[PDB]
């Protein structure tokens, strides 16, 4: 697993991508990570609405 | 699902680590010879003509190039990790002083034209306007590079390192493709038009001279032309080749990309030589300089 | 690790009907300095890499399926 705690407070404007890992041998639980315009990496629910309105506005 | 598969980008360390030295190699010479030409001309204010104070400008724009080139050097090394304000002054830097240059070139062709060409004529008094000449080539050329300065900023990528590169919007790379058309209008094609008409007339006007040193003049303007075109004529095929592929004209593939890179690389090393070539060519190829350079080093 | 003066596209064709059960992760690029337009990459679980097609509604899909777990 690449995340412990999520985080909160992007916004899309500071997005730059998003990669959704699903389970496996590395992990067992569905993480998504988001790459920020300024190189930080940030973990994200996947639980949360939040994610799917970024990935949804962002396949648009 | 091969026939459908990123295009991963082609590097091999082995140029990363030598195009360090060729910057280093270059950023010594150009240091060196611009700075042994300012010393020259800015030493005896007796005989200060037209074509001193275009070589004066000539220099410290090519030392001002040099200048920038370390930072450049270090950034090929490992990317763009110096920040977007160093990004934006640096980039805002080269090119200007990359117009200023290529202008005053032009400049120094239409000055040698009128002074041989129309030397009978009324028209030679005209080209006593250098200083005010010189600081609209300035003005013009800081004028130019303000698209650098705007809309630039340090991109992080997922498979590339760090890049100091532009940032226009969603439609960031057309508005780039439409950008290129400044550098390569008022910065190949005007200037290279200008060159060629000044310098084929003056050759025409010495070829039926009669003097004793024609021979001489003829072959400083052949080399003067042909280094203009080795510098930067390849890089702007390489450049019209890009653009060409971006807009669908050339079919795209991932070795073509690889290869446009490449060229784009060795042809910016190519270019990056006019700097430490001009010194050579404008200033120390006339026995003034060298007699006044000979004299100050005593 | 790579260098590059020239961002570009990283898909130059896309296709459309990976199945999810060879999907280990999806990666979504959205416009930029990068591509005029949107970028969907599917790693799978033997190493390759696909491109796939934003607009085709399979890619939506899967994507909604990997998120919801």
């Amino acid at each position: 697993c690449q995340c412990l705690q999520t985080l909160q407070g992007i916004h899309l404007k500071n997005i730059q991508s998003v990669k959704v890992k699903s389970p496996g041998p590395h992990c067992a639980q569905t993480e998504v990570i988001a790459t920020l315009k300024n190189g930080q990496k940030a973990c994200l629910n996947p639980a949360s609405p939040m994610v799917k309105k970024i990935i949804e506005k962002m396949l648009k | 699902l091969l026939d459908a598969a990123p295009c991963e980008p082609e590097s091999l360390e082995i140029n990363k680590y030598f195009v360090v030295i060729i910057y280093a190699l270059v950023f010594l010479l150009s240091l060196l010879g611009n700075s042994l030409v300012m010393l020259v001309i800015l030493y005896s204010r007796v005989g200060r003509s037209v074509t001193d104070v275009y070589l004066l400008n000539l220099a410290l724009a090519d030392l001002l190039f040099a200048l920038t080139l370390p930072i450049w050097a270090a950034s090929k090394v490992n990317g763009w990790i110096f920040g977007t304000f160093l990004c934006k002054v640096v980039s805002l830097l080269k090119e200007v002083n990359f117009y200023s240059g290529i202008l005053l070139l032009a400049c120094i062709s239409v000055d040698r034209y009128l002074a041989i060409v129309h030397a009978t004529r009324t028209l030679t008094q005209k080209r006593y306007l250098v200083k005010f000449i010189c600081l609209s080539i300035w003005g013009l050329s800081l004028l130019l590079a303000l698209p650098v300065l705007l809309f630039r900023r340090t991109v992080y990528s997922s498979n590339v390192s760090p890049a100091c590169y532009e940032d226009m919007g969603n439609n960031t790379a057309n508005w780039r493709m439409l950008l290129r058309i400044l550098p390569q209008s008022f910065g190949f094609i005007v200037p290279l038009l200008i060159m060629l008409f000044c310098y084929g007339f003056t050759l025409r006007t010495l070829f039926k001279a009669h003097m004793g040193q024609k021979h001489r003049a003829m072959r400083v303007i052949f080399a003067v032309v042909l280094i203009f075109l080795l510098c930067w004529l390849p890089y702007n095929l390489v450049l019209l080749a890009d653009t060409l592929m971006r807009t669908q004209v050339i079919q795209e593939t991932c070795e073509r990309r690889n290869h446009i890179d490449r060229a784009l690389d060795a042809t910016e090393i190519l270019g990056i030589l006019h700097s430490c070539l001009n010194p050579l060519i404008y200033a120390f190829i006339g026995q003034k300089f060298r007699h006044g350079l000979l004299k100050i080093l005593a």
